[PDB]
């Protein structure tokens, strides 16, 4: 069974870089679709960063331009690189696998002052 | 594969299917004993008719003599009207047996075996080597036993007058039995190349046939006609082997069983075996000599024909204890509660030596549908293919209702599956026939309106000449693409199985079709297992589970709305769609 | 249709056939002269070995018999060789030619002709009636003029020592002929409705075996044995009535040609006969008389035999005199220049009554393309077949290059077209051999790389565990749909034919294969006529006239944003879509 | 050969009422599209109403709920009927079947005061 984990950073300032990692296990790496969600206290999980097998990359609009999404397949680790954070990207941080039906991470808390 | 055996091997392994015939085998083997015996009479007839002759002795034979004659040709004709009726009879309930276990055993091949094979091959075996069977039991086979009944007559005939002359009969009897064994094993490996180059010839044949509109518009004529010249050049060429034998058998026989009569020449030329008896015995022993050499003659010939019914036998034999589909599940399910799941299968298409499905983990819930999506070659008529058991998988478990698939019976297994598949088939019947193939007699005709109806048939059913019983072609050739469609459609929603594929099954038709059919689909599938595999999303965009699949591994699954989200494999297709 | 003729009859018909074989039948004649001479005279040997004596006489002749008896034996054995081979020679010639003709002919055949027939039938008269043919000519014409020679000769040897009783032969005789002529035809009814039956055997295992898929999800194992069932027993019950006719008139054949034997004793019992000769000469007669039948019973059999081989003959002559594609045309167009226009034409398919096309005034310039769009049913794929003679229209004129297509020759005409038709249809052979279908000495295996670059195929082709060397299956089965389609794309790409037609060459495709194949069609057929059918309107949206069908009429035709303006059925589907 | 005449008006006040029929022989009369198209002097050829065998009937915007297109399948004439008209009507009327690419009438000019 595949199974897929976070090891995400803390607390950091306004302004700060923050990266996260997953690593997925039990997958075919180099070809399924990967994701970075994030939920807020009150609103649902919302999709932030998506990489497909072609290294294509997807980013919801009010983040373009400032996070990045990577992947590399020799270590099967997927990568989320934050930039010029903000008070609103504090929130949990989700990996996930092949689609929003598929498989979820335990996730990591983000806090921006 | 048949190792060349022998005739009394071959009719061993045939026993177990005449034996339910055995009377009339009983019957006609009288009747054969009989037919030799007055044979022989008649032929023995002579030595009263020499020894006490016309005017030598004294006119008492002569007056009733034709009257014997007479009632021996009636007695001689009943019983060979009764031989060889019952034993056509036994061979042709043997052949038909034959035939029927052929068919039944290339009934329950598996789909694999078929992906191998030319339907021209086992046409062959059903037509050329059955019809072989029957030529050779019906016709080949009363001549070789009504020959050996009279030779076996005039031997004892030969026996009796003077055995001093039957001993070298004796001596070379062996002689020309070793060799009728030699030729009978050349003609029967023959036979078998004959049979080879026979379905060689049908799959030619076959395949212009099929193929007769690329041969027009691509000008194929030269090229098939070359393909079938060299096929029945090879099968004349054979066919010329098979006389070669023939004729050099025949004739070497022939000079070997005229050794004894050279040696009864030599016999009555030796000044110490007459005088024994009279003019008679001696005229009757030379008559029975000549006699003698005409049934191997007819033996011979007969055994050319016979050996191809032989060989075709053997064939069937081996092609009768080969393996089917595999079958042993026995836990049969009256009606599947949709439930279909597949746990890490892993699948490789018979010698391919790369997998087409990796590692599926893929679930579909009963009353739900789940939509394949994906580019072709990624292989989802596979996944429609292995929930069929067309396939079996090499790694992981696909269950129904928490059982694995091959824990069920087959033909319980695939009555719970109604599929659309990709390419459509139907057959040269009616509209009706077609839409309820298997289940004619299970069917009303308002069922099957209400089926032609669901799938958007019934406007251009009612303008047909006929109506839902005017007859299509033998691929519903007599229709157009879209047309064929929609009756396939209607032959799979008539049955209303708890799990329903369809497979790119609205790829032939009009955007207002396809939506009048997706409006019949939405209220008759609410509570069935569905599965469609798509190439265009606006078929699928109700589907309760989307699924893409790339290459053979699932790449994304979600709904449509939080697939359009997402922004991944499935954004991609909807925005360039 | 076949009325029986007679035996004569169909061996006049069969002449010209026969006539380049006539060194080895005339050989055949002189062997079969000399075969009965040497059985006579060795049937004859008893006079001199009865009358001279084997101690009454002076010996001397014992002497030397032993040694004419072998030679004589030698020099039968070469005559049978000689005669045996070379009839079976012809015979094999004459089978293969007829073979050779009746592909071609099948080959010739219109498409209505396919339309209305069935796989099995035309596949049992390559198969079946052929091997009839082989069969009785092989075996049972070398059994009958052997026979027939033998009797001959038994005559012959028959009147010369006692006239008086040929006198009674000569009488029967023709009794004996007339059985055998209404026998004969017996036979041949009973042949040519086992003919028609194999040929349901044939057509049954073929629907079987084609449609096994369908057999196996909808259960039609049940419906399918019965019917086997059904046909296999008419064969057998046939089978049966010939055996019945055979066992039959044998028995009365020997009943009347017995009545010789009684004549011969009545009259050797008459006290006026006797004491012309000496005991030897009838003796020699009753010998002979017995003898005689025994070729009678052998003929009789070999009849039954050989009248299957002179039906299947017969229906041969039937269908090679039958009427194939209508092709009188005679200028042969090198390459055509691409305009192609229907004028005023309206067709109707063969017995169905209501036209499918009414008025078509269409036009496709040289060097452009039109694009076929309408719901299913509305006509296109005839417009297509129309374009390529499959069918000939009923009024109007379909012209090109300012001609009428019938004023060409057929095969020069559809040179000129390279289709992808809506059924793909591919052979059992390479991926190499299936793009360069009938043209695999004339195109390079880098045209046929370019062209499988061109029609996107090249991918999946390169994934082949063989490379283009890949065997796929019998329909391309070892394929996925669409590239299936692709590879057929790709048949149809390598011929830079100057009319290209794609009949929803897009269906089994997923939306980036069509984009790539649609860019590579852009640059290849910018100077190339070509005509277009979709169901989906994003292949077609650069058409230069779109033209929309319904029911049969041009129902509108223009650009695409001059369509899209006028605001009719064409803005309808493209809204809707 | 299937051909098709426009009888027409002449000259109308403004906001006065016309119509113009086209009599279309040769035809497959129940089932081809017919359409009214319009020139002025300028202009090129734009499409003023369209009816199809199922009847619909659609019209460009700016005319829309003035006009009205029609057709008699038993007579085999289209119409076009015009109410409140405007000065910028004043144009060369054509009837039309089967498509921009297929066949045109005559013309009749109409002329608003
Ligand atoms: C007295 C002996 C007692 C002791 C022995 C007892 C046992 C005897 C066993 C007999 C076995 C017989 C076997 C017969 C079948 C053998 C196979 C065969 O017939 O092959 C013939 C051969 C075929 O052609 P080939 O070129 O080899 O291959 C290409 C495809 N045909 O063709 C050839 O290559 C050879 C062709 C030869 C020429 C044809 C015949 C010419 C005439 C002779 C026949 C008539 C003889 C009659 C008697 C008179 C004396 C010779
Ligand atoms: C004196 C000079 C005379 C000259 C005459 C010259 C012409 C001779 C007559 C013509 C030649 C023979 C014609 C052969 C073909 C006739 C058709 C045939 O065989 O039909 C048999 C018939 C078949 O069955 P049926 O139901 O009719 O058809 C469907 C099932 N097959 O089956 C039947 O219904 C037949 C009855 C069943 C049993 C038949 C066999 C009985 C035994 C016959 C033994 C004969 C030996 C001699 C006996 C002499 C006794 C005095
Ligand atoms: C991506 C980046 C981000 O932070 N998003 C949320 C922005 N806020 C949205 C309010 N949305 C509430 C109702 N949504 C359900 C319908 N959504 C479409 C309508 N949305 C406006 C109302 C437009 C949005 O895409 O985002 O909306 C569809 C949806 O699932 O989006 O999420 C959502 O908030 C619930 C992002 O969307
Ligand atoms: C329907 C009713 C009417 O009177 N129309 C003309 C309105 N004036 C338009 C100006 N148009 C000039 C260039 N056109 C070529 C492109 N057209 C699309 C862009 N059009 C704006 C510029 C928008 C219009 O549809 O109509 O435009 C496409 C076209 O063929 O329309 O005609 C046109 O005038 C030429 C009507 O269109
Ligand atoms: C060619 C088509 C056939 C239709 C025409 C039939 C022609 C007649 C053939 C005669 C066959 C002789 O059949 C002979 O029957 C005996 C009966 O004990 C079989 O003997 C059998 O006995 C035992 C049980 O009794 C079986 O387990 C076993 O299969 C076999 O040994 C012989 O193996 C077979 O050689
Ligand atoms: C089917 C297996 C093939 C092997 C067959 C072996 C049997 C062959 C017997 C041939 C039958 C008799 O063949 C007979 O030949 C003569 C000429 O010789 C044909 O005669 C024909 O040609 C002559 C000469 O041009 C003309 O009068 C006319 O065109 C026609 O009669 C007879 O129509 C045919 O009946
Ligand atoms: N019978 C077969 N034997 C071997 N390989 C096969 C066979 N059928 C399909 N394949 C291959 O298996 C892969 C997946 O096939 P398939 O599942 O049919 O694709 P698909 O997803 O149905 N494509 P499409 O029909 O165009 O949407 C492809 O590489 C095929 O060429
Ligand atoms: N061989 C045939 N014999 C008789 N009628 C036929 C034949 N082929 C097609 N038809 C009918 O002729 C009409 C037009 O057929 P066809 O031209 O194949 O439609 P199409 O436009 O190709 N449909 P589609 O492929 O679904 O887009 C339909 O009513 C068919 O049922
Ligand atoms: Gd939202
Ligand atoms: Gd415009
Ligand atoms: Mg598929
Ligand atoms: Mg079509």
């Amino acid at each position: 069974q595949m199974q897929l984990v976070e090891s995400g950073g803390g607390l950091v300032q306004a302004g700060g870089s923050l990266r996260l990692s997953c690593a997925v296990s039990g997958s075919i790496f180099s070809i399924i679709t990967l994701a970075w969600y994030r939920q807020a206290p009150g609103k649902p999980r919302e999709n932030v960063a998506t990489i497909t097998r072609g290294s294509r990359t997807s980013y919801c609009d009010s983040v373009k331009g400032r996070f990045t999404i990577s992947k590399d397949n020799a270590k099967s680790t997927v990568y989320l690189q934050m930039n010029k954070l903000k008070p609103e990207d504090t929130a949990d941080y989700y990996c996930n696998a092949e689609g929003p039906a598929g498989y979820w991470g335990q996730g990591t808390p983000v806090t921006v002052s | 594969n048949d190792k060349d055996l022998s005739t009394w091997q071959t009719f061993r392994r045939l026993w177990p299917t005449i034996a339910p015939f055995k009377a009339g085998l009983i019957v006609a083997g009288v009747a054969l004993i009989l037919n030799a015996a007055s044979d022989t009479f008649m032929l023995s007839l002579l030595k009263p008719l020499l020894d006490d002759g016309f005017g030598k002795t004294d006119r008492s034979v002569l007056v009733w003599m034709p009257l014997v004659v007479i009632g021996l040709m009636i007695l001689r004709g009943i019983t060979s009207y009764v031989s060889s009726y019952c034993i056509s009879w036994v061979s042709g309930k043997v052949v038909m047996t034959m035939r029927r276990r052929l068919f039944g055993h290339m009934m329950g091949m598996p789909v694999s075996f078929f992906d191998k094979q030319s339907t021209g091959t086992l046409l062959s075996r059903i037509t050329y080597d059955s019809e072989q069977v029957a030529s050779s039991s019906s016709g080949a086979l009363i001549t070789v036993v009504r020959e050996g009944a009279s030779i076996i007559g005039l031997f004892i005939m030969m026996f009796y007058y003077s055995w001093q002359l039957s001993i070298i009969l004796i001596v070379l009897a062996p002689i020309v039995s070793i060799a009728i064994r030699v030729v009978s094993k050349r003609f029967r490996n023959i036979s078998k190349n004959m049979q080879n180059t026979m379905g060689q010839v049908t799959t030619s044949a076959e395949q212009m046939l099929k193929g007769h509109k690329e041969v027009l518009i691509f000008g194929g004529q030269e090229v098939e006609t070359k393909r079938f010249d060299k096929v029945s050049n090879r099968m004349r060429l054979q066919g010329m082997k098979m006389v070669s034998a023939s004729s050099i058998s025949d004739p070497i026989i022939q000079l070997i069983a005229s050794l004894a009569l050279a040696f009864v020449l030599y016999a009555a030329s030796f000044p110490s075996v007459m005088d024994s008896l009279t003019a008679g015995t001696i005229t009757v022993v030379f008559s029975s000599m000549i006699a003698l050499m005409r049934p191997l003659k007819s033996l011979t010939n007969v055994n050319a024909q016979f050996q191809r019914g032989m060989a075709a036998c053997q064939t069937l034999f081996t092609i009768l204890d080969s393996e089917q589909e595999k079958d042993e599940g026995k836990r049969v399910i009256e009606r599947a509660t949709g439930d279909v799941e597949f746990r890490n299968v892993t699948f490789t298409y018979p010698g391919r030596d790369v997998p087409a499905l990796r590692n599926i983990n893929l679930k579909i819930p009963a009353g739900k549908t789940v939509a394949l999506v994906g580019r072709s070659g990624s292989g989802k008529s596979t996944i429609a293919s292995l929930i069929t058991r067309f396939y079996d998988i090499d790694e992981g478990e696909i269950l129904m209702d928490g059982h694995d698939l091959r824990e069920y019976t087959l033909a319980s297994l695939r009555n719970q599956v109604a599929l659309v598949s990709q390419n459509v088939h139907l057959f040269n019947d009616t509209v009706a026939n077609n839409i309820a193939y298997a289940r004619t007699e299970q069917y009303s005709r308002e069922q099957i309106e209400e089926a032609a109806r669901m799938a958007y048939a019934m406007d251009f059913i009612n303008k047909m000449d006929n109506g839902l019983d005017t007859v299509i072609g033998e691929n519903g050739v007599l229709l157009s693409g879209g047309q064929r469609q929609r009756i396939a459609i209607a032959r799979a929603l008539l049955r209303d199985s708890p799990i329903l594929i369809l497979d790119e099954a609205t790829s032939a038709l009009d955007t207002e079709s396809e939506r009048a059919i997706q409006a019949a689909l939405d209220e008759l599938q609410k509570n069935r297992t569905s599965l469609v595999i798509a190439h265009r999303l606006s078929t699928i965009e109700k589907a309760d589970e989307i699924v893409v699949v790339e290459d053979g591994v699932i790449v994304e699954r979600g709904t449509h709305n939080d697939l359009l989200e997402h922004r991944g494999v499935y954004a991609q297709l909807h925005k360039m769609q």
